[PDB]
RNA sequence: AGUAGUAACAAGAG
RNA sequence: UAUACCUCUGCUUCUGC
RNA sequence: AAUC
């Protein structure tokens, strides 16, 4: 036993009397304080410092220990150390050859513990060593900017838990006070000591290597395609602004990564098969060769007890049964009967501020689960009609009754959101408002119970009632009863319908946030670009007209409407917001048209306009297409096309004869009219009209697009092109 | 001939693109020499050119020179204005106050309770401040410990009690002592015996000695602030001056620049705290919708801006007004608290760097002439330039060698509040309803206002309508720096904006070097910085791997170990060599062994040590992961983790802990000076810290928490390791007995 | 209250902004092209392009520093024993005697068979390191006493003009040798597909730069400043001789040890970091100074032999200079193969941008042009007031070239420069994108930029060719662009 | 001398 | 003065938010 | 199908 020696040390600390005055004085707060000093100065130019230092004799500084003396003083000839002690450690001052020296014919430790002492990193060279990478390919990738885990843990704690548990593992008797987290943690506490038993490495070191496989390590990368910490921890490999690279990592993959994953890809499917004409034949042919991570979405939704709308949409499409199952966090659903549909409202909450909710309207009845709680949930219009739980853990029914409070969307559970925690990210990004509800009232539920109500229990033979501490009572929950007792075919517009006649799931339910995946999100068939985003889709359309303007710009002076419809536009047009894809392809028609059938041709503007042509045109009640400044697309306010200057996504250098498409540098020199050097752009700006002559200051201002549009045949008028050029246009 | 110009790229790609090009970061940068007196004289004499036509008067508790421009009268010209009016600022707050409810009172909660939560080793993480009792730049650790034990002799004790608050509370009560006494350390020599031909010898043993100031001596110590210039600043011509404060203040700033902090999280129009790619995305965001907000057949223009003199334009006062405003509806205790640190600023003394050296070049002789004797000369002695400033420094200029500089924010600290007061003006957005909208972004000096408007000669009357704005609040803008165009492109912080913010991989650039620390924390630091440029900094995998190649480089040449078969010659390299032909898993050795690199862009994640561990011999993995090694001794959470890289950042690494995770020697120059006595002082603390962690283990990992005595601790910790080991049978009779008769003792 | 404020304010107090117009923008540096001046001198710490390597072809291992200098002089004897000086040009302040002493000095010294490498603390070399030169610290008592001891008015930069041997290096610099100086070392082996487009990429970009003179010049610069830093740390008190060498391998593959001079180090007790050693260099060169006067005011030649460079001969030259250096500048020079990063990068861009248009790896088309693609080709520079397309590997090398100059000429006054004439390179990027720029006060913009425009070269030519590229960007778009839509 | 460039170093201290 | 052709020192009187 |  060590005790003997360290009250002894202490007998000699305590005859040096300015010790025995530090002792006394200082309390166990100022330990840290004390610790810190020295004459030690911080280095502000260490690459210098070091670059310098080992230029010089005996740099280094030694421990005053046995070890650093069976160092000799010289080898060979070769000055090892000196007997000058450091200020600092009290040791023997000594060179970078000592080592070396210790490395080469030093004593040989003990290396029993280590591959368990640093696990967490050896199962980053093991993620390396099993997985294998698939095809680079080339191309350009929108890459969104989220924060992210840059590390996968063994069990995810916050700072003062995974503190609470290191403590326990290596300092049992300091730790303190136990707390619930004692408890929780036992068997990974009672695996960690078991495994880090043997080892001679010292406990401060112990404790860094736990930190790390325990406190997470969230900040914000550029990603898209791959979430999973997994992928995270190879993300420079994965993909560059310009590039991409296939990757499977090793050893094992969780389960709900793997669905989180699933819902983006059928999500997708859907997004892009609807504007294509048979959308299940489309779907289909996705469907059968898209791949997540390694397994297939055929297998993955096979295997999947889960998903969304989506999900089982394509579970359906392909084949086999449909889970109509909905995840709310830690609540798990399933559909009795009833059909929601999603609307979305400005909802007053109790702190008092308005945030955007998308509601769900008319009644409807699930089977809710949450761990080893059961039950079943009937629902209106912002109003829980009723909830018949079964028994279980007051944790497990007290959280199942906070699950389903949120869920409802009851108009009482909104007036108790009191304490300004709000849904809006530090970067300037909205949160999802109904799962921040339930991290609120998760931990802070007194509001929840006390601005909800309470009524009579129920006095049947088999139901009971239970208040606010979770026990058989008779002021129940207003609406909370405690029971003793426990084929489809498809649309071609991707409509499930039952053998009845109802469609009990729609293509318009599927929801609109295209969010980032957790795993690999490939597509084994070619052209995969068309399930990507507004600047993917939108640069590689633009990339595939010049690629083919030989053969475009002259099937365009011959046949009319053959080639306004391509394989390529299907998918462009799908990034347009089908609510303006007819206004925005009558009036792209039209301008072209002008072009083809008069001859003030501009290339420029026709390869701007092509792909937009695709959708089948909405004019006015007159005739007369929509006119536009800008042609707006899909996420995102820089997003969009100009008609009469240039955009974020589509500008022209004619000087150079330079068009640049989302940043890549275009060359459409050697591919331009000699007519185009001095011809305005007037004539290809507004559908069915053209230049007269320049700005006349008798006609007025320059006139809007509803006043343009309301002008009759032969009215001139005032139009600015792009900033600084002034025109004169007649209908 | 054919002359080549490397401008002529710019034809073929736009500046934007290849600005990289436009950073001469392979380069040197610019250092200071010699003094900075002149330097601190000319920031002095412009701080005051910019307030001396408001109210000057004299400070009855000092005696001291005080200038104060604010509510005073407002300026005919374009020079940089001081003059920032109260009411002007209080309704740019007011309207932040309507744009942003419930902020103020919730953020002055967030801070207040804070308060209460932080110790007083906070204090601690200062880098270098400034020493009141001794008058030097020391250590913030070093620094707070004199300023404890000082206070003790004066009958303060609120360190004792663990929190911040009785310790801030003590450094307002430590005014009030009419005479300061403190510790100063003398040598007395002593006999001690010897084998000494003569049988004794000298030592040197040093003593603490009592030494008191005054009332008012105390009061301009506690305001003092040290200044030195700017070492290594980029991109500049002349060099500046900057200043360290005092160990008194310090705890006064971390809670209104906390309070600022908790404000500028939350307001849509700011870069701070947001860093990194959370800052890339907020910007992104927040220009996408300030654009497309813009009126359709309008125009709406980016103002590329910047402010000059920020500094020395922001009046403490304003500070101080905006402080009460924020915590309008917190106690009248924390309304107290946060007050304090713009009342110190307010009345803050400028010490002047070192002198000013005098020589002859016929004599051959030189001579610092220090601060208090900067007038024990005829002004003819001194150069035209310094003529100038000494004259004008008069007024200002106090007897015992420093300047009052009672306007202005030398040094700055205040980041958060003084970017708050920016985006103040941000927030108003018109005046008089006229036909424009602004709204921009904001890092202290650096602003980018967006303004949205009918035409262009409307929307350059909103920017003078937003000039006329700041200059009201004391902000001005450079004229000469700031420039505006169409928007689409911009700069801001050294970030370029052309339709997407850009990469800038020559600002990264200097950290591909080796770092410092040591060679397996350097090893593991260069490859990660490879690793995370890759990704955000927009290097290609060539490049990359050529950057592998470039680090170990400098690698090989820095720690002098290059490859064991390689025949290059140096005294290392001469055992390096015996290792190379004893080892036969020469692949598992590492480059600082003169190994082979293994290192390629898919694994540079991992650590050298993990990776290489499988392919090492077991006597040289068992020499190299010893685990009672004497090269690395000692360790601490901070220390295994993060390092710093260049405020300085202190990022964080993963590499094992084994002999190349060395230290390096103690600068040894305290030997040779007067401060031999901390020395001891330190080895002293040093011997109760180690002890200290031998009782309680977990003082390493965990901070130890109580106000009782250290000694007390670990007295009882043990007293019971003695008794539970005698009844459990790891101790005897024999030395249960002894154990107990020490403890006796104690 | 701001409004009542902003009412009561005096007019006089405004931004006053005016749209910027091509023929505003007027030239950058009028006092550059003033013949008055003198030309900037060569002020670099090494030779560039004028150096002149003694090839020793060896074994291509190392050896010790004065065993490979001994056997490079041994190979041409010839220059090495030519004792008789025969002096071409001096620097004002110069002493031909102790110089030429000093090379003497050194030649023997690396020829001797003694191991060390020290030199003697003679009375040349005690002139030529600058011994006792610093001044005297009395007691401040004593200097506020003393009447002849004043503060001294302060040394600033002096004005030089435009000279063309900046553009000849340059020029020089950008081209292509048969020779490869770089010591890149070994990576762990391709497994992954993007490590073998980095590879396959690096063939094409490494070995463009590296089969370059600048490559060279780059990596003696480097390898001198981390001897040069060793010999300071280590031998402080010694007077030390250091050879200027750099291994270089042709296209066969064998191993040329070089010497582009000898040098010696000072006394190095260096406590701060911007201590200065003075360092004499001497430096084998082809090159005339009679040809360029104005180049060499700063140096001191001689002429030591002749060296016939294939067929006619070439006379040889010693060019001598008192030199110094800093622990931060010796620092900078190890990390300055660096320069290769910079460059390469801005370049692979390209690579990366195109091989996204055409979904293949653009590299190989870039530089040698493919079936489908024809070579990518950039503006390089002019031909009497005319312009030049260069191919991608010379851009790259152009702009590699000056990264090396910013480290060359790396200070102040470039620093300053750099960053001000930026804001005037982005307000002309507005100009090409006709996003109608305003400014508020270009003449105080402009003042700036001006004022770090003194005696470093790099900056001196940089402002010429700013003003050359003006030019052409200011007649391009003014005539295209403002006549289209009309 | 030279390095440097608004002021230093070209050794300091006992 | 003397020891001192010795001895010690190379970011440790300035380098902040 | 997001939080920390």
């Amino acid at each position: 036993g060590m005790t003997l020696a360290k009250i002894e040390l202490l007998k000699q600390l305590l005859r040096d009397n300015e010790a025995k005055t530090v002792l006394k004085q200082t309390t166990v707060d100022q330990y840290n304080i004390i610790r810190k000093f020295n004459t030690s100065r911080i280095e502000k130019n260490p690459s210098l410092r070091m670059k310098w230092a080992m230029c010089s004799n005996f740099p280094l500084a030694l421990t005053k220990g046995d070890m650093a003396n069976r160092i000799p003083l010289e080898y060979k000839g070769i000055q090892l150390k000196t007997n000058a002690e450091d200020i600092g450690t009290k040791g023997q001052m000594c060179s970078i050859a000592a080592v070396t020296w210790w490395n080469t014919y030093g004593p040989i430790g003990d290396t029993e513990g280590f591959e368990r002492v640093y696990e967490s990193f050896f199962l980053r060279k093991m993620r390396l060593d099993n997985a294998t990478w698939g095809r680079i390919t080339f191309g350009p990738v929108e890459r969104v900017r989220k924060r992210v885990l840059l590390n996968p843990l063994t069990k995810e704690m916050p700072p003062d838990e995974a503190s609470n548990v290191i403590m326990e593992i290596l300092f049992p008797k300091e730790a303190g006070i136990p707390r619930e987290s004692t408890w929780i943690h036992r068997e990974l506490i009672k695996e960690k000591r078991e495994k880090l038993k043997g080892t001679m490495i010292t406990p401060i070191v112990l404790a860094y290597m736990l930190e790390r496989e325990l406190v997470a390590r969230r900040r914000f990368l550029p990603v898209a395609g791959a979430t999973s910490a997994e992928f995270i921890e190879m993300l420079h490999c994965l993909q560059g602004e310009n590039w991409r690279q296939i990757y499977h990592p090793g050893g094992n993959k969780l389960t709900e990564s793997r669905s989180q994953s699933m819902i983006v890809a059928c999500r997708k499917i859907i997004r892009r098969s609807i504007v294509a004409s048979n959308p299940l034949e489309l779907a289909v042919e996705i469907a059968n060769k898209t791949v997540i991570d390694t397994e297939p979405l055929k297998s993955c939704l096979a295997a999947i007890d889960g998903g969304d709308v989506a999900c089982d949409i394509i579970r359906a499409a392909l084949g086999l049964k449909i889970r109509q199952r909905q995840r709310f966090g830690r609540l798990e659903l399933k559909r009795i009967s009833g059909r929601g549909f999603k609307n979305d409202e400005e909802i007053l909450i109790g702190n008092g501020t308005i945030q955007k909710i998308g509601i769900w309207d008319g009644e409807e009845e699930f089977h809710v689960r949450c761990g080893e709680c059961r039950g079943i949930l009937k629902k209106s219009k912002m109003k829980l009609e009723k909830l018949l739980i079964n028994s279980a853990k007051k944790e497990d029914m007290r959280d199942l009754i906070i699950l389903c409070m949120v869920f409802s969307q009851d108009t009482r559970m909104f007036q108790g959101v009191r304490g300004e925690i709000n849904f809006l990210n530090r970067a300037g990004q909205l949160l999802s408002p109904m799962y921040q509800l339930q991290r609120y009232f998760l931990n802070r539920s007194n509001d929840l119970f006390d601005q909800w109500g309470y009524e009579e229990s129920p006095k049947a033979s088999e139901l009971h009632g239970i208040n606010e501490s979770m026990n058989a009572s008779d002021y129940t929950l207003k609406g909370v009863v405690v029971t003793r007792n426990v084929k489809v075919s498809i649309t071609k517009n991707l409509s499930l319908i039952k053998r009845t006649g109802e469609v009990i799931m729609g293509a318009n339910d599927v929801s609109e946030l295209e969010s980032q995946a957790q795993l690999m999100i490939t597509y084994d068939t070619p052209k995969m670009w068309e399930m990507g985003t507004t600047k993917e889709l939108v640069q590689n359309t633009y990339q595939w007209v010049l690629k083919n303007l030989v053969t475009l710009k002259a099937q365009f002076l011959l046949g009319k409407e053959d080639m306004f419809q391509w394989d390529a536009f299907e998918a462009f047009e799908s990034i347009i917001p089908q609510k303006m894809a007819g206004q925005y392809s009558g009036f792209a028609r039209a301008v072209l048209k002008q072009m083809r059938d008069q001859e003030v041709m501009k290339t420029d503007q026709f390869i701007k306009l092509l792909p937009f042509c695709f959708s089948p045109p909405k004019l006015r009640s007159n005739g007369e297409p929509y006119q536009f400044l800008k042609l707006v697309l899909k996420g995102g306010g820089e997003n969009f096309i100009e008609v009469r200057k240039g955009s974020p996504l589509f500008s022209y250098n004619p000087q150079t004869e330079v068009l640049t498409i989302c940043g890549r540098m275009m060359s459409l020199k050697g591919k331009i009219e000699d007519e185009e050097r001095n011809r305005s752009m007037g004539n290809a700006v507004l559908a069915g009209f053209l230049v007269s002559g320049k700005y006349d200051p008798d006609l007025g201002d320059f006139k809007t697009i509803e006043e343009l549009e309301k002008l009759k045949p032969g009215e001139k008028a005032n139009i600015l092109l792009y900033q600084g050029k002034p025109v004169k246009v007649v209908k | 001939g054919m002359n080549i110009n490397p401008y002529f790229l710019f034809i073929d790609v736009p500046i934007q693109a290849a600005i990289s090009t436009t950073f001469p970061y392979t380069g040197v940068p610019p250092y200071s020499h010699g003094t900075g007196t002149g330097y601190t004289i000319d920031t002095v004499i412009r701080t005051h050119e910019y307030s001396n036509k408001g109210k000057q008067y004299i400070s009855d508790v000092t005696g001291c020179t005080m200038v104060d421009p604010t509510n005073g009268p407002l300026p005919e010209d374009n020079e940089p204005s001081a003059y920032a009016q109260l009411d002007c600022v209080l309704e740019a707050l007011d309207r932040m106050d309507e744009e942003h409810p419930g902020l103020f009172q919730a953020a002055s909660q967030n801070a207040m309770e804070t308060l209460m939560v932080t110790t007083v080793d906070k204090l601690t993480q200062g880098r270098q401040t400034f020493d009141w009792t001794v008058c030097r730049n020391q250590p913030a650790a070093t620094a707070l410990n004199t300023t404890i034990t000082s206070f003790r002799l004066n009958d303060l004790n609120g360190a004792d009690k663990g929190g911040l608050i009785p310790f801030c509370q003590d450094i307002i009560d430590s005014l009030d002592r009419p005479e300061m006494t403190f510790f100063s350390v003398k040598n007395i020599k002593k006999k001690l015996p010897a084998k000494n031909r003569k049988g004794f010898l000298i030592k040197r043993i040093p003593m603490k000695v009592k030494d008191k100031i005054t009332k008012v001596e105390y009061i301009k110590r506690a305001l003092s602030l040290n200044t030195m210039t700017k070492d290594a600043e980029r991109g500049k011509l002349k060099r500046r001056a900057i200043a360290t404060a005092g160990i008194q203040i310090r705890g006064f700033v971390l809670v209104v620049e906390n309070l600022a902090k908790n404000i500028c999280e939350n307001l849509e129009q700011s870069g701070l705290p947001v860093g990194g790619n959370e800052k890339k995305a907020k910007l992104s965001n927040a220009v996408a919708k300030m654009l497309s907000n813009c009126p359709p057949g309008g125009i709406s223009m980016t103002v590329t801006g910047d402010n000059t003199k920020w500094n020395e334009c922001l009046n403490p006062r304003i500070f101080l007004a905006m402080t009460e405003r924020i915590t309008r509806d917190s106690p009248i205790w924390f309304r107290d608290f946060c007050s304090i640190a713009p009342v110190l600023f307010s009345n803050k003394i400028a010490r002047l760097g070192k002198g000013f050296m005098i020589t002859s070049k016929t004599k051959r002789l030189k001579a610092q002439i220090p601060c208090p004797d900067l007038f024990s000369i005829p002004l003819e002695r001194y150069n035209e330039e310094t003529r100038a400033k000494l004259k004008k420094l008069k007024p200002f200029f106090n007897e015992e060698g420093t300047a009052s500089l009672s306007p202005g924010m030398m040094m700055g600290m205040f980041n958060m509040l003084s970017t708050v007061l920016g985006v103040a003006a941000l927030g108003i957005k018109n005046i008089g309803n006229k036909e424009y909208l602004w709204d921009g972004l904001q890092s202290s000096d650096d602003f980018a206002l967006f303004v949205n408007a009918k035409d262009e000669e409307t929307c350059m009357e909103g920017i003078n309508d937003f000039y006329r704005t700041c200059k009201l609040l004391g902000i001005n803008m450079s004229k000469k720096k700031s420039y505006c165009n169409e928007t689409g492109m911009f700069e801001f912080t050294s970030m370029f904006y052309r339709d997407g913010f850009v990469s800038n991989f020559a600002m990264e650039l200097p950290s591909f070097g080796v770092a410092g620390v040591n060679e397996s924390a350097d090893m593991a630091i260069g490859m990660t910085i490879i690793k995370n440029n890759m990704i955000n900094n927009g290097m290609g995998p060539a490049t990359a791997q050529t950057a592998i190649q470039l680090f170990i480089a400098d690698y090989r040449y820095t720690y002098k170990c290059h490859r064991g078969d390689s025949k290059v010659e140096g005294k290392r390299m001469k055992i390096i060599k015996e290792l190379w032909e004893n080892t036969k898993g020469r692949d598992g050795l590492l480059v600082a062994d003169g190994g082979p690199n293994i290192y390629n862009l898919r694994n540079l994640h991992i650590p050298e040590i993990v990776l290489k561990y499988n392919l090492m011999d077991p006597e040289y993995k068992g020499r190299l992961l010893h685990p009672q090694n004497p090269f690395v001794g000692h360790l601490s959470i901070e220390g295994i983790k993060e390092a710093d890289i260049t405020p300085v950042k202190k990022m964080d690494y993963d590499a094992v802990s084994g002999t190349h995770s060395w230290r390096t020697k103690r600068n040894r120059s305290i030997l040779n000076t007067d401060q031999r006595n901390m020395i001891l002082e330190e080895q002293c603390y040093a011997k109760c810290c180690n002890l200290f962690e031998a009782c309680f283990n977990s003082a390493s990992y965990r901070k130890p928490v109580g106000q009782h005595s250290m000694l007390e601790a670990m007295a009882h910790r043990l007293r019971m390791d003695a008794r539970l080991d005698y009844e459990s049978g790891r101790m005897s009779k024999d030395d249960f007995e002894k154990a107990m008769a020490h403890l006796g003792e104690i | 209250a701001i409004e009542r404020n902003l009412a009561r304010m005096s007019p006089l107090v405004s931004v006053t902004p005016k749209k910027l117009t091509w023929e505003d923008l007027r030239p950058i540096g009028p006092h550059i092209y003033n013949h008055e001046l003198p030309e900037v001198p060569y002020n670099a710490f090494l030779l560039m392009s004028d150096e002149l390597g003694l090839a020793n072809m060896t074994e291509g291992k190392s050896k010790k520093p004065k065993t490979l200098a001994k056997e490079c002089l041994e190979k041409y004897s010839t220059l090495r024993d030519q004792t008789d000086p025969i002096l071409i040009m001096k620097s004002e302040k110069a002493n031909e005697n102790f110089l030429w002493k000093l090379w003497r000095d050194c030649v023997n010294t690396i020829s001797n068979e003694e191991m060390s490498n020290e030199l003697q603390k003679t009375n040349y070399a005690k002139w030529a390191t600058g011994d006792g030169l610093t001044y005297q610290k009395i007691m401040k008592e004593v200097a506020i006493d003393d009447e002849t001891m004043c503060q001294e008015e302060p040394k600033i930069p002096n004005k030089c003009r435009v000279a063309a041997w900046v553009q000849t290096e340059m020029n020089l610099l950008s081209t292509l040798t048969s020779k490869r100086a770089l010591d890149l070392p070994e990576i762990g082996p391709d497994v992954a597909p993007v490590e073998h487009v980095g590879s396959e990429r690096r063939k094409y970009f490494v070995n463009e730069i590296n089969y370059c003179k600048a490559s060279t010049v780059m990596m003696k610069y480097v390898l001198f400043h981390t001897s040069l830093l060793n010999e300071s740390n280590a031998s402080m008190g010694k007077y030390k001789v250091i050879p200027i060498t750099n291994r270089v391998v042709n296209e066969k593959g064998e191993s040329f040890d070089m010497l582009y001079g000898l040098a010696v180090k000072g006394q190095s007790h260096l406590r701060g970091d911007t201590d200065v050693v003075t360092v004499v260099t001497f430096e084998f060169s082809s090159t005339d100074p009679r040809v360029d006067s104005g180049k060499w005011p700063k140096y001191t030649v001689f002429r030591i032999g002749s060296l016939f460079v294939s067929g006619r001969e070439k006379s040889v030259y010693l060019y001598c200079r008192v030199n110094g250096t800093n622990k931060i500048q010796m620092k900078w020079g190890m990390e300055a193969r660096r320069c290769l990063l910079q460059s390469m990068q801005q370049m692979e861009a390209i690579v990366e941008q195109e091989s996204s248009i055409q979904g293949y790896d653009m590299t190989k088309a870039c530089f040698k042009g493919d079936r489908v693609n024809s070579p990518k080709t950039f503006s390089i520079g002019t031909q009497e007031g005319k312009l030049v397309k260069g191919s991608f590997g010379k851009a790259l090398r152009v702009i590699f070239t000056k990264c090396l100059m910013h480290y060359v000429f790396g200070n102040a006054q470039l620093e300053g420069f750099s960053a001000e004439s930026r804001r005037l390179l982005l307000l002309i990027q507005a100009l090409k994108d006709r996003k109608g720029p305003w400014v508020f006060d270009l003449e105080g913009m402009y003042s700036g930029i001006e004022e770090c425009i003194s005696n470093n070269p790099w900056v001196i030519q940089s402002a010429y060719w700013f003003n050359e590229w003006l030019g052409f960007e200011k007649e391009g778009s003014k005539v295209l662009e403002s006549v289209d839509e009309i």
